[PDB]
RNA sequence: CGUAAAGCGCACGCAGGCGGUUUGUUAAGUCAGAUGUGAAAUCCCCGGGCUCAACCUGGGAACUGCAUCUGAUACUGGCAAGCUUGAGUCUCGUAGAGGGGGGUAGAAUUCCAGGUGUAGCGGUGAAAUGCGUAGAGAUCUGGAGGAAUACCGGUGGCGAAGGCGGCCCCCUGGACGAAGACUGACGCUCAGGUGCGAAAGCGUGGGGAGCAAACAGGAUUAGAUACCCUGGUAGUCCACGCCGUAAACGAUGUCGACUUGGAGGUUGUGCCCUUGAGGCGUGGCUUCCGGAGCUAACGCGUUAAGUCGACCGCCUGGGGAGUA
């Protein structure tokens, strides 16, 4: 019953790229505009909106290159059933550094690259690669 | 631009999923491609193929469905290029060079049969040649002055002649063609909406064909 | 089955006003009354199952509803199992 | 974990796990820093010494740990005040073999009594046992009983599953739709537990037409303790308990999200001219075919076996054995 809201957005975006949709409409949430934030910040998506009052349907624009979606992969990672919290350097690369892992840290979510620099933490939310 | 005649789309309930930027609703329950969208595509599809005309590169002209063939056959021998407005031959693009005996075997016949051996073993005999021959001559008688491998495959069709499409995407051949609604556009590179099944819609495509590539031998 | 106008008593009682319907102790006594109205069907019969198992149904229902408004303020609802005759 | 071993038969549900959204606080987890410790050897690295090596050995790194201390505060947790999209209640209806209790009707089989009437009837591959001039079978009338409900009836409906069909009343459960109203995360799952659970069976008291284990006879057969025939008891039926199992099977746990189509079925409602047995939409449940993808393959395919999440159950070669 809606238990990981974020694996539900990770996974309307592999859903979106698999079915190639244009827009990909969710239920907001800060973390979720923050990841979004994020993947957008780095390029994996195009844009986005937060378009909504009471119930704000934040909705992602997703990119696209050649034939193939730009999102290679985006398997989530500390799970509510398992939570994952990787200290400063035990903080992964994926893909040998060409593909970002958004992670939370106390000075906010972050891709790990950008963790590296900042010294410290914390709990690596997903892996994209 | 409507230039002139009617090819909106047709077919009715089972079109092809994939096709649904092109395509809308008739009340007539049946669904009409937009030409808004079609304009642009057959037009830069008509300049691809004034260039690979200009290439002088081989055109194969594809074609069945009975009053669709002579449309075609009108537009090769009109033109310049090739055609195969019969039965296309499973592997005769990636299978080409036992066709190419086939051919040979055509070519030598037909030779025969003008000026050789033209009843010299028996009457009958005599008989079943000009049958193999005439055989031979509809069966794959539009890619006999080939010799080589197709620089371009126009089709008429997509859904119906999809082994044609499959076999020249096997290789570095493009395949443009008029697809209708229920067409995929997946082995198909530069495609051209439009209903398939009428006459004067396949007669207004392979004509525009026609000019276009009547001006690459200029 | 309890008639609507029964309920239409039980809730202007337990509730705010006749508008209101909603509310956790309006509900919870609709169960309750409910239940206690179903009590005599299965003094008979006794092998209705599938009607027991609404009414199982409704029970269990009613104690998620109390086990909430008591976390929630135990106050009124000790006021509302004092009242609704309950409780062990 | 559909078919190879493997989803409990189904549900309810305590502890446990997990949990929508906004703000505040706290700083438990988490992270950063510092200090203390983390015995020596051993392992690793760079040197040194035995003629080399093994071995010895100096320094270093390592000892993935733990604890206190000052910070961070995104994410999670606790406490606080909330929000409405989850969940729930209210209002109006709709369809239904949902269930329990009580009635009731028609066709038929069997039995019983009598009429008419006459030698076969019955059965099978054939036949015999069986019934029959003590008068059967056929036939008509009157009666008595028990059981199941042709037609409708449909991959149609309802139920959590088992399962449920003549019609009628009585008590009663759940599902769905419309426009709202209100509650404010009350949710999801669930070991142990509790309930329900075909048939057969068991107990007690009834009932007993048909059917039919056991049994008997007749055949068939090398034999036939079976198949087939003639009989026929338990059982099948009711009341109340017990049993607790099925290939309890979409061999497919539950809940939630997302992801192209087509033809249907069934059941609501909005809309348009009912302007003519229609046209365009929106929900629920359900059958078949198929796309991407998945799959060992077969196949599944928006009621997934796809893409993910939460929780539970279970599997770890065959046999012994689901036995002691
Ligand atoms: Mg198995
Ligand atoms: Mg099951
Ligand atoms: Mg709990
Ligand atoms: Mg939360
Ligand atoms: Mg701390
Ligand atoms: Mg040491
Ligand atoms: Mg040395
Ligand atoms: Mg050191
Ligand atoms: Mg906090
Ligand atoms: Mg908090
Ligand atoms: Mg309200
Ligand atoms: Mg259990
Ligand atoms: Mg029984
Ligand atoms: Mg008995
Ligand atoms: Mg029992
Ligand atoms: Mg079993
Ligand atoms: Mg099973
Ligand atoms: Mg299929
Ligand atoms: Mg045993």
């Amino acid at each position: 019953s809606m238990q990981d809201p974020i694996a539900d957005m990770l996974t309307r975006i592999r859903n979106g790229q698999a079915a190639n949709k244009a827009a990909v409409t969710m239920p907001s949430s800060k973390l979720k505009v923050a990841i979004a934030n994020v993947l957008k910040e780095e390029g994996f998506i195009e844009d986005f909106k937060v378009e909504g009052d009471t119930k704000p349907e934040l909705e992602l624009t997703l990119k696209y290159f050649q034939g193939k979606a730009v999102v290679e992969s985006i398997q989530r990672v500390s799970r509510p059933g398992l939570r994952i919290y990787k200290r400063k350097d035990e903080l992964p690369k994926v893909m040998a550094g060409l593909g970002i892992a958004v992670v939370s840290t106390s000075k906010g979510v972050m891709t790990d690259r950008a963790a590296r620099q900042a010294g410290l933490g914390g709990e690596i939310i997903c892996y994209v690669a | 631009m409507l230039k002139a005649g009617v090819h909106f789309g047709h077919q009715t309930r089972y079109w092809n999923p994939k096709m649904k930027p092109f395509i809308f609703g008739a009340r007539n329950k049946v669904h009409i491609i937009n030409l808004e969208k079609t304009v642009p595509m057959f037009n830069e599809a008509l300049a691809e193929l004034n260039k690979i005309a200009s290439r002088k590169g081989k055109i194969l002209f594809v074609g069945t469905k009975r009053a669709a063939s002579e449309a075609v056959k009108d537009a090769a021998l009109s033109c310049d290029q090739f055609f195969v407005n019969h039965r296309w031959l499973g592997g005769m693009l990636t299978n080409w060079k036992t066709v190419r005996q086939s051919i040979k075997r055509l070519k030598d016949l037909e030779t025969q049969s003008q000026d050789g051996t033209f009843d010299k073993l028996t009457k009958k005999e005599a008989l079943m040649r000009t049958r193999e021959l005439e055989k031979l001559e509809n069966s794959l008688g539009g890619i006999k002055d080939m010799g080589g491998l197709p620089d371009a495959l126009f089709v008429i069709d997509a859904d119906h002649e999809h082994i044609a499409i499959k076999e020249a995407n096997n290789l570095g051949i493009p395949v443009f063609a008029i697809v209708d609604t229920n067409s995929d556009p997946d082995g198909v590179d530069f495609v051209i909406p439009g209903n398939d099944d009428a006459i004067r819609a396949v007669t207004l495509y392979l004509g525009a064909v026609a000019a276009t590539v009547r001006e690459g031998r200029s | 089955s309890l008639s609507t106008e029964a309920t239409a008593k039980i809730v202007s009682e337990f509730g705010r006003d006749a508008n209101d319907t909603g509310s956790t102790e309006v509900q919870v006594a609709l169960l309750t009354a409910q239940i206690n109205h179903l009590q005599g069907h299965f003094a008979e019969h006794k092998k209705d199952h599938h009607s027991r198992r609404g009414l199982l149904r409704m029970v269990s229902q009613r104690r998620k509803l109390l086990d909430y408004l008591k976390r929630k303020d135990v106050a009124r609802y000790t006021q509302l199992i004092e009242r609704l005759g309950l409780r062990r």
